[PDB]
């Protein structure tokens, strides 16, 4: 879920 | 010669968002009809989709999800998540119980990240009663194999550490390695973030 750095 | 490697890559994944069906080719992977399911899955633009549709997809992922965000850095907004789930880029794999009823769904992308042409997997959410069967693990067989017949050079998604089943479904049962961008491969001291971000290479 998401999209991190 | 920096704007030509980029090119060729960002070629690649305009052509990807330019498909009408991407699963087209591969009725195959339509159907899953394995431990008491009978779903069918359809690839969709977002713009293909009913507006109830995507409500019960952001509903699915609030519920799912929404306590996991805030005991992350990134917090829990709706309309955040709203427009990242709504944007003209996103598609989506859907699963339908019986042809009828969304039990499943994944948001994907055809992008660029860290110079890479991926299918960025931002979304994977299943139904509590759907779980522990497959559909999961399949789901995810569905974005490998989209990466692999548009070029894209792996599958990437972010997993927190505090999701430790989605952690070890992704890490063990589907063996994604830590991609090089994630948190803890930068530093040789252990950083403290609450993400990894996984890949699997095509
Ligand atoms: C961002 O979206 C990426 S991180 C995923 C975030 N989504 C999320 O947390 C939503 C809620 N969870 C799910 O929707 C669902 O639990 C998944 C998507 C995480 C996994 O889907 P499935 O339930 O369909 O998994 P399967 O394909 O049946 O599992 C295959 C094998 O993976 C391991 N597995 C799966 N869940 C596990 C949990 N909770 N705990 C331990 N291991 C898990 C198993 O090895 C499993 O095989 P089994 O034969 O043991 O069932
Ligand atoms: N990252």
């Amino acid at each position: 879920s998401g999209r991190g750095k | 010669e920096e704007r030509a490697a980029m090119d060729a890559v960002c070629a690649k994944v305009d052509a990807a968002n330019r498909l009408g069906d991407p699963l087209e080719a591969f009725p195959v992977f339509k159907k899953y009809d394995r431990n008491g399911l009978n779903v069918s899955i359809e690839c969709k633009r977002v713009s293909g989709l009913e507006p109830a549709t995507v409500d019960w997809a952001f509903d699915l992922t609030k519920t799912n999800m929404q306590t996991m965000y805030e005991q992350s850095e990134w917090g829990w907004k709706d309309r955040e998540k709203r427009e990242e789930m709504t944007d003209d880029r996103a598609w989506y794999l859907i699963a339908w119980e019986n042809s009828s009823v969304p039990v499943a769904f994944s948001h994907f992308r055809f992008d660029v990240e860290c110079g890479d042409e991926v299918l960025y997997c931002y979304e994977v959410q299943l139904e509590s009663k759907v779980r522990r069967k497959g559909l999961g693990k399949f789901l995810i067989q569905i974005l490998q194999l989209m990466a692999n017949s548009t070029q894209m050079k792996k599958v990437m998604l972010t997993v927190f550490k505090h999701n430790h089943g989605a952690y070890q479904f992704f890490r063990e049962a589907l063996q994604f390695e830590i991609d090089d961008s994630s948190p803890s491969m930068s530093g040789c001291c252990g950083e403290d973030c609450s993400y990894e971000i996984l890949s699997r290479r095509t």
